[PDB]
RNA sequence: AGCAGAGUGGCGCAGCGGAAGCGUGCUGGGCCCAUAACCCAGAGGUCGAUGGAUCGAAACCAUCCUCUGCUACCA
RNA sequence: CGAGAUGGU
């Protein structure tokens, strides 16, 4: 299955194919019959293995050279050792997190399903990248300490204003977060120090505690693969949910359930929602099938659903777990809040509105994340620390230890701080 | 040799013709259900408004529909005319046209037998059964391409008369080589996503009770064009009897979830 | 070769950008035609019915337009090869749909026929009125509403 | 993947179960003192593979191939 | 009461 999974985060303009091949061997991508773009916008994943021979490199699947294939003029080229036998480090796979902070919600699911944050720097735009607060300062209020830094597209910069970058950035993070996270620099181009990566994620992340025999607790974000051929066209396989178990041994056969469910039809309102449950049918992680499966590891589980449910994304940030388990459901909210220092997103050679937050107001819909689902809230009561609030849809936590809010403060919204439930 | 009953053309009816050569007074013609006969068409029978060249409304070889306007018996006089033509009746003459030149690719075929040295031959193979098989139905407007239709359903129509062998076969095979494609002419729309939590086993029901006492081989054809647009053919009836199992079929769909706990629009 | 939608700007980057627009000269003298035939792909690439960007040659060149169903021809009267339209290729943005305040014709039009008026309304600034009095196109425009 | 088009004889639009189909473009001739309008005539010819009825196959019917178009998915 | 514009030596 997996000793811990890691998010690849970063900002617009800064890339994803050529790092994300380089860490994994596998092409981050979603299907569509259109050019792909410079970021997968939306949160994916690769697939991946670390391994070594007896001296430090990471050798291609034939271990003899690292010989490349990102550029059509050269064949970048070295030697890991003469031929000699590979050894697996742990098992490890990525998570594509959304590549702009238009999917902030889903960004802040993407770095609560992982173990450990990769963030990624490009020399595309102006040295103090705001970024580096925005993921790291939500991270660490969601308490995941374990973070590195990656400078991907540098391929025609000078080592003065890669320096100029960094340096600015040591800067800006002294209200956000601590500045302990190492930087590896690579091409984004030419392959160069790639390798350098695969030994930082050996030597910077640990493994973490999970429950092995406490009830059981799963997180979905995934609709997975299922295809239109077949005899019979209903039914023939039903959904796959792509999801990272949090607690409990699973097993093939075991009832599951997901703790929002849906609204009921015929209600008058938020009264009768329910979970909704059934047996898992099948399991699959690292190109195998299996019958049963453990905490700390990306997996794939089979269920009886309708493939109409599968065909897009709407699994997006859902919390699963034994059949008729004990934790809190929520359709209505009661919080307690602080705001950022700053207004953030962007910037460039001067203030652009970067002033603090103005006030909340009742006459007003926010999008509020809690654990690593989302929701939209609107106001039955608030002051500027303090509220009540309803939800357009249900979400779940085994404790309402956080919360994270975003403002509608222009046309689509933007993070502005966090919280906690009352 | 003539398509047809009967020596000569009624009056003001419309014929089908190839156009031979163009005079001073009018274009000479010659008509194609009968065994290519002189007639003309005068000049001032061709339009209703002023004419900028001859050569775009008529010129040599082409085929044309006009209606007789007299003729004459004795002599052997036709008269024709196109300024009374209207495109409904040149879509009929193109149907009877058709109608009369597949029977005749048959009849012509099937007289390569016997001797087959004149035209005697033709003659004698288009009386008796073509020509009793469609005399009495002159009014009603069919032609022998029906009883050769009827003939290919049930041999019985051959049977009631003296018969050849490439009369039956060569008859069946100029329908049955263009009909065999008796193709797919309904299928249903259906809106279903469904909400059963036991579905990979419980709407294998729904995807099989379309239709009661089949065989256990009975097959049906079922499609997609999305995931929310399930779609499914009516036991491969055409569209002039399947309206009852399309109609039954939507509701069976609808029912075999309805009645396991889902609801949906009518 | 693809150009901007506007040669008053000079930049690169701007928003603005098309195919571009050729013609055939047919026939001989005191019967030549110029024959548009990119008409309909640069008439969907600036969102307007294709009579609009037509009838605007023969407004200014003094001349007169054909269109036909039965052909897809769309004509300006007489010998109009190079310089003789594309020294002005610009009026049908530069003379129209340019906002006073700044240079970015993302610029929409609402025609009401019943009481002889055009709307006009521009997204970059929020710049909106109607089209001029004096200018040529608004006769045929209110006998002509957009789709 | 559901449904549709194309597979020149001359640019381009693709007729109908008869060997160009018609409106149009090109080239030449007539008419006029001459140019346009109008009139007439030309252009070397199995139109992707494998079967079958025909006097006949780009155009009546199967089975494969490929790219577009609208829906919209084995990816 | 069809259609019938124009003009380097």
């Amino acid at each position: 299955q997996a000793t811990i999974n890691i998010g690849t985060i970063g900002h617009v303009a800064h890339g994803k194919s050529t790092v994300v091949k380089a860490i994994s061997g596998v092409h981050t991508v979603r299907f569509k019959n259109e050019l792909e773009r410079n970021i997968t916008i939306k949160l994916g994943y690769a697939n991946a293995k670390i391994y070594k021979l007896d001296d430090p490199s990471c050798p291609r699947p034939e271990c003899y050279r690292s010989c490349g294939s990102s550029t059509p003029d050269e064949f970048p080229t070295d030697i890991p050792g003469t031929k000699g036998n590979f050894k697996l480090v742990r098992h490890v796979s990525f998570v594509d997190c959304p590549g702009h902070d238009i999917l902030m919600a889903t960004m802040l699911n993407g770095a609560a399903v992982m173990d450990a944050a990769l963030l990624l720097i490009a020399g595309n735009e102006s040295c103090p990248q705001p970024q580096t607060s925005e993921h790291l300062a939500a991270i660490e209020i969601m308490k995941l300490k374990h973070i590195l830094i990656l400078q991907n597209k540098i391929d025609l910069v000078k080592e003065s204003q890669a320096k100029e970058q960094y340096e600015q950035i040591l800067a800006f993070v002294q209200g956000t977060v601590a500045e302990g996270a190492p930087i590896i620099p690579i091409s984004a181009q030419l392959k160069y120090n790639i390798e350098v990566v695969c030994e930082y994620i050996v030597k910077k992340i640990p493994v973490p505690p999970r429950d092995f025999t406490s009830e059981p607790r799963l997180i979905v974000i995934r609709s997975f693969d299922v295809n239109k051929p077949g005899c019979e066209v209903d039914d023939l396989k039903g959904g796959v949910a792509g999801g990272s178990i949090l607690k409990g041994v699973l097993k093939v056969g075991q009832e599951i359930e997901v703790r929002p469910g849906i609204v009921s039809k015929d209600s008058e309102g938020k009264l009768m929602c329910k979970p909704i449950f059934s047996k898992i049918v099948s399991l699959f992680a690292e190109h195998n099938d299996l019958q049963y499966a453990a905490p700390g590891g990306l997996i794939g589980v089979g269920t009886k659903i309708d493939p109409t449910l599968c065909r897009a994304d709407r699994m997006v940030g859902q919390v699963l777990g034994a059949v008729g388990a004990l934790p809190e459901i929520f359709t209505e909210l009661e919080i307690s809040y602080f705001l950022l220092r700053r207004l953030l997103g962007v910037r460039t050679e001067g203030d652009k509105k970067a002033a603090k937050v103005q006030k909340l107001s009742k006459n007003e819909v926010l999008m509020v994340n809690i654990g690593s689902l989302s929701t939209g809230g609107r106001v039955s009561a608030v002051k500027a620390d303090l509220g009540k609030i309803v939800l357009t849809n249900p979400v779940c936590t085994e404790v309402g230890e956080k919360i994270a809010l975003s403002r509608r403060v222009e046309k689509h919204w933007r993070l502005i701080g966090w919280g906690q439930i009352r | 040799c003539r398509f047809y009953q009967h020596k000569f053309p009624e009056v003001e009816d419309v014929v089908m013709v190839n156009v031979r050569s163009i005079a001073e007074m009018g274009a000479y013609v010659s008509l194609l259900e009968y065994n290519n006969i002189e007639g003309m068409i005068l000049l001032s029978e061709l339009s209703r408004r002023r004419i900028r060249s001859i050569n775009k409304l008529i010129r040599i070889g082409r085929n044309e529909c006009v209606v007789v306007i007299r003729v004459d018996k004795e002599k052997g006089y036709i008269d024709l005319s196109k300024r009374r033509v209207s495109p409904e009746e040149a879509i009929k003459c193109e149907d009877k046209f058709t109608k009369s030149k597949t029977v005749y690719s048959i009849l012509r075929h099937v007289a390569e037998v016997l001797e087959y040295t004149k035209d005697e031959q033709l003659e004698s193979l288009f009386q008796r059964t073509a020509w009793v098989f469609d005399d009495k139905y002159k009014r009603p407007g069919y032609g022998a391409y029906d009883a050769f239709k009827h003939a290919v359903s049930d041999p019985s129509i051959l049977d009631s008369l003296d018969l050849n062998e490439d009369e039956r076969e060569v008859l069946i095979n100029n329908i049955n080589r263009r009909l065999t494609p008796q193709a797919v002419k309904i299928r249903a729309d259906i809106e279903v996503a469904c909400y059963g939590y036991e579905g990979i086993d419980a709407v294998k029901e729904a995807l099989r009770a379309g239709l009661n006492c089949s065989t256990e081989t009975m097959p049906i054809k079922i499609n997609l064009i999305a995931p929310p647009r399930y779609v499914m053919t009516t036991t491969t009836l055409e569209r002039t009897e399947g309206l009852s199992v399309l109609n039954q079929a939507m509701a069976v769909i609808k029912e075999k979830i309805e009645e396991k706990r889902g609801v949906f629009n009518v | 070769m693809s150009v901007n939608v506007n040669r008053s700007v000079s930049d690169q980057f701007y928003r603005y950008k098309m195919p571009r627009l050729i013609a055939k000269v047919e026939g001989k003298g005191n019967g030549i035609k110029t024959v548009i035939v990119n008409m309909v792909d640069v008439a969907k690439a600036l969102n307007r019915p294709p009579t609009y960007p037509t009838k605007y040659f023969g407004c200014e060149l003094g001349a007169q337009t054909q269109f036909d169903v039965k052909n897809d021809r769309y004509i300006v009267n007489g010998s109009h090869e190079a310089n003789k339209l594309q020294d002005m290729l610009d009026g049908f943005i530069k003379k129209f749909v340019l906002c006073p305040e700044c240079e970015n014709p993302e610029t929409d039009l609402h025609v009401n026929p019943k009481k002889q008026t055009i709307g006009n309304s521009c997204k970059a600034c929020g710049y909106r009125g109607m089209l001029d009095t004096h200018h040529k196109l608004c006769t045929f425009i209110l006998k002509n509403p957009p789709e």
